[PDB]
């Protein structure tokens, strides 16, 4: 569109994974990449 | 959380690497030898389709079949709290025995089709 | 001129909301906080 | 949090399901029987139209009353250090008793006009 | 130019700036408000990310 | 976290107020007179331009100097875990003696250019 038009996210997607860490954030930076979901930003929601 | 009306549970795409992901998640760290851990997200999904997703988030000290069915039953009761009639509810879990130290993640990504 | 792609830009309004529940877990407790405030149905992206 | 400059402080508009808030919030929760809970939200707006306003929450175990109090003038001595006149404060709190398990919750919502 | 990175979704940040700061406050929030300040970047909304 | 492909290191710009700023960080209080605390935030800068970064932070009850150094630890093993060729990390530091209340911060603000 060469007009860019507002709209809410229109996908939802389940991932889920664990890892081992040698310190909690590294733990947790394996078990989002084991999920598939490591090399991008989350913004949680809540 | 919350699912947009009309909005589609599909598998990951494929993400620019970045990009700021609005996400729920739950997630557990524990650093005791042998302790199970786990992590589960749910979907409650109505049957009027102008109402939105219920997403619920749920981590403990407890086995993946565990954190499955008790996310499962917290979307329910999300539902009984609206009113509102449920369609179905989808589930991911994920349970992880603690070597040294270990993380369990269940997330819901939303996304742009 | 009306304003286009205005959601793109910045918020220009802010609204101040409050509300209480109980709970069967603490999770559907603050999502029922959230129902009684008026904004139980949209995704929170807390601002620090 | 903060409140951009020329923003005005609004009745809560009618918000499409889903969608993505900036929100900045305070909340508590309790399992402790008849323990009362609160949580307030404050937002000073400055004399000054060409500054931005500022949110402040606060939660604790005490009255609507005192965490009213609370959060007005954390917003006060915030514009203190930043050494800007004030306007007003504008503020909200809620109080809960605690039957088996609640929450109280505070919040200011971002959105469009 | 304004932009909600949580609406332009495909407009990605490309540009990264280490702060830091400290300070002293009245209450829990007030302290971490004038961090902030001290880091210059007191009067934004900062979206955390994880 | 991450910090997008090509994205380049440079010193904060000046920020509209109110702005909505994808920031990582960490941050700590304590109100423990004479306590020394501390915040710290590292950026794993990898060869290959067309991967990303990766953003570790920190915080404890310790020096400044040990702040950084295990936060850029974290961010060297985030690379070994990904099996990716680093270049460097860019990373800040700063610590905190309490006197009644205080608060040390550390974060890394991604924004436009
Ligand atoms: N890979 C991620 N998105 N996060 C893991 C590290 C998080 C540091 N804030
Ligand atoms: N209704 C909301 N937006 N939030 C409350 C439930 C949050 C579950 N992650
Ligand atoms: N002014 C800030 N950016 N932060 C301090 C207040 C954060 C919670 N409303």
């Amino acid at each position: 569109p060469l007009h860019a038009y507002f709209k809410l996210p229109n996908t939802v997607s389940l991932v889920a994974g664990s890892s081992e860490g040698e310190t909690p954030l590294n733990a947790f930076d394996g078990a989002l990449l084991n999920a598939g979901i490591g090399n991008v930003n989350l913004i949680r929601i809540s | 959380x919350i699912m947009p009306p009309e909005a589609e549970i599909v598998p990951l795409p494929k993400l620019p690497m970045g990009a700021l992901v609005p996400t729920a998640y739950g997630y557990i760290i524990s650093d005791v030898p042998g302790e199970t851990i786990s992590a589960a997200i749910s979907v409650a999904i109505p049957k009027d389709k102008s109402l939105c997703g219920l997403i619920m988030e749920y981590e403990g000290k407890c086995s993946k079949k565990e954190a499955e069915k008790t996310v499962r039953e917290m979307a329910k009761i999300g539902f009984e709290m609206r009113g509102w009639e449920l369609d179905r509810i989808e589930s991911i879990a994920v349970e992880h025995t603690v070597e040294k130290l270990g993380c369990a993640f269940a997330a819901a990504a939303l996304w742009y089709k």
